């Protein structure tokens, strides 16, 4: 819960970064200037926000692989420790497993 | 998924503190466009109870987004909730079998569905009487075009929060609370 | 302490009640 | 025109420590129950803050420089500290700023005034201690800006009793633009040595677009004279117990704890000691056991 | 040991890359140019190293 809320708060706090452009507000780019020279500033903002989104999605994929390894272990423990009695040492607790 | 649901501003309020050249009105409880002293944006201007420390003019949330603005001449504290943002999700039984669909809106009360999709020419003109009947409110949004039953079946198409949907029986789309298995003692 | 308790509206065991209260889940609107 | 004042007593400066004081609001923004990191110009926590005292006759009116903004404070009972001059030359050659906070009007004037070099605050006081003479400047040649804000009201009586007022003032220069923050608060009678430990935030009051060059400043007093005060306008005066405190501002980062009402109630200085620096890099006001 | 050392040598040899900027030494950009038109190559270097 802490990692998910932390990654979402990082992603919403990266909307106030300029990434080298003059502002983080799009209407202030479309006011105060002209569109063929504001065009490179909004390409800078769009590429910065796209890299922020892509680097969010990559850590979500890595953490989803970690949660999937844990869930496969929990399904194995439910099949082998709950639905039967296990002979494997220290798989279902310390000592000789009963249930 | 087809992310479509964007509700739209009905009017604009460019209220100024009894000054520069004009003031318009104060509006509540509806999706409007606001420009309080150069604060252009779209929101719902419902009132609030936040003590606002009289020199201060702006309010922010956790994520530094503009949250509560005072009235500039009435001096009353009003929230900003931007009216926006759903996702359209489409339930189909496969196009070889039928061509009728059901539509889920992901996060809303659909007391306030019927207003708008608006990008280029996608438009309210489907919606103005397609709200109608077959409106069912879930905890995953609300669902239009499917009829709720009290039977409990296996899951066929997963809507979410314990609700699934299927296509059977004058054929139609039904939505039901999914069943876990046969009861046994 | 592991079988479901029929007094409470959520039919959970007492151990499942402590496991639900000890995990604590606005930033959600932002 | 003025006559030059004499019989001044030169002393070494008495120092003290700034017990978590001088934290204002950098922005016009209400925030609720958040912790915000502000990089601004503050008085650092536990800093080396100067003290001057006025009762020969213990005359403290120094010419102090204004480098990057000044915390000014005074624990006071009968409104002796009433004014300020600012500028570089102060002798009608360059623009000089003047703030006078009297019982009539808060008067701000920006002009080439020919100030008296140690200005008269004469105050020919009968049973009503009223100001009868005002010899601080003498001339005005060609100059633009004058302004009067809303005054607040003072008794103008020669009280010799207990201190209850704690005045706090912050003076800044950003982009040719003068900011005055304040907090006036009641204080308990204590041992009359220093300012106590405590925390209070400083709402902005007076914001003005002058745009001149300010290098030094000097405090304008309000001396009181009576029938126990024999002498002329340069030697014979007995004021009574008053004190003021000068602290200097530095570019520092702070961590601010806004409450649910928008008033910041606790701050963390960020380069004081490593525990508070750990609190900076965690963005929290409590730190769990470990290594960071 | 080989993959860790090889990744660290890749990271330290990527400090010689211009990434389209005029140089790879920072004071060369900060001398001999006006800083409004030197800021762009600094943004290119800070992005490419990042
Ligand atoms: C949705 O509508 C119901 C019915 O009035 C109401 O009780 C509920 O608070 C609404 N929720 C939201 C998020 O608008
Ligand atoms: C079927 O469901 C509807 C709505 O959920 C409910 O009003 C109705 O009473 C139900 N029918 C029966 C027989 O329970
Ligand atoms: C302030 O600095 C001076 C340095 O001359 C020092 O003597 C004095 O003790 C300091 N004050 C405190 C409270 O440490
Ligand atoms: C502000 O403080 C007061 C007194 O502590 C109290 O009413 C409340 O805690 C805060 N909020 C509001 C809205 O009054």
């Amino acid at each position: 819960v802490n990692h998910n809320a932390q990654a979402l708060n990082t992603l919403v706090k990266q909307l106030s970064s300029k990434f080298g452009a003059i502002s983080s507000v799009l209407n202030d780019i479309f006011s105060r200037l002209d569109p063929p020279e504001a065009e490179v500033q909004i390409d800078r903002l769009i590429t910065g926000r796209l890299q922020s989104l892509q680097t969010y999605v990559t850590q979500q994929l890595i953490r989803a692989a970690e949660i999937r390894a844990s869930a496969n272990l929990a399904a194995t423990k439910m099949s082998e420790c709950v639905l039967g009695q296990s002979k494997r040492v220290d798989f279902c607790g310390k000592g000789y497993h009963l249930m | 998924q087809t992310s479509n649901f964007r509700v739209q501003p009905t009017e604009s309020i460019v209220r100024f503190p009894c000054g520069p050249k004009k003031s318009t009105n104060l509006v509540k409880n509806k999706c409007v466009n606001f420009n309080f002293n150069g604060l252009k944006g779209t929101g719902v201007l419902t009132e609030s109870n936040k003590k606002f420390l009289p020199f201060q003019q702006f309010g922010r949330d956790i994520a530094d987004t503009t949250d509560a603005v005072r009235d500039p001449q009435t001096l009353e504290i009003l929230d900003i909730t931007p009216c926006s943002f759903g996702g359209v999700s489409v339930i189909t039984p496969g196009t070889n079998t039928s061509n009728q669909v059901a539509v889920l809106y992901q996060g809303v009360n659909c007391t306030e569905v019927p207003v708008a999709i608006h990008a280029d020419q996608l438009t309210p003109t489907w919606r103005v009487y397609s709200t109608g009947s077959n409106v069912f409110q879930t905890r995953a949004g609300c669902l239009i075009g499917a009829e709720y039953v009290n039977n409990s079946y296996e899951c066929d198409i997963p809507i979410g929060a314990g609700i699934c949907a299927s296509y059977q029986t004058s054929q139609s789309i039904i939505a039901y609370t999914m069943s876990l298995g046969a009861e046994n003692s | 302490q592991i079988l479901p308790d029929p007094s409470k509206p959520s039919k959970r065991s007492p151990i499942e009640d402590l496991l639900f209260n000890k995990v604590t889940l606005d930033l959600i609107c932002a | 025109q003025c006559v030059n004042l004499t019989t001044r007593t030169q002393l070494p400066p008495a120092y003290t420590n700034s017990f978590t004081r001088g934290v204002y609001y950098p922005d016009k923004v209400f925030r609720s129950s958040v912790l915000h990191s502000t990089q601004d110009l503050f008085l650092p926590f536990f800093s080396n803050v100067t003290w001057f005292h006025v009762i020969t006759k213990r005359f403290d009116n120094p010419v102090l420089p204004f480098n990057d903004g000044v915390y000014f404070a005074s624990i006071e009972k009968s409104n002796i500290i009433r004014g300020w001059i600012f500028g570089t030359t102060l002798d009608s050659k360059t623009q000089s700023l003047l703030i006078v906070n009297n019982a009539t009007n808060v008067v701000i004037k920006v002009c080439e005034f020919q100030f008296c070099n140690d200005p008269f605050l004469d105050h020919k006081n009968n049973k009503s201690w009223m100001e009868s003479e005002f010899r601080v400047y003498s001339s005005a040649n060609n100059c633009t800006f004058e302004y009067v804000s809303q005054p607040f009201l003072m008794d103008l009586e020669g009280k010799q009793g207990n201190f209850k007022n704690l005045r706090e003032f912050v003076f800044k220069n950003i982009d040719g633009y003068f900011k005055i923050y304040s907090k006036h608060t009641p204080i308990i009678v204590r041992e009359p040595e220093d300012l106590p430990q405590g925390f209070s935030a400083l709402e902005p009051l007076v914001d003005l677009p002058i745009g001149i060059n300010i290098t030094r400043f000097q405090t304008l007093l309000a001396l009181h004279r009576s029938y126990l005060t024999p002498g002329d306008s340069s030697s014979g005066w007995t004021a009574g117990a008053a004190a003021y405190y000068v602290g200097y501002l530095q570019p520092r980062t702070f961590l601010l704890k806004y409450n649910e009402n928008g008033t910041i109630t606790d701050a963390v200085d960020c380069a004081l000691d490593p525990l508070s620096e750990t609190k900076c890099t965690l963005k929290s006001f409590t730190v769990e056991k470990g290594i960071y």
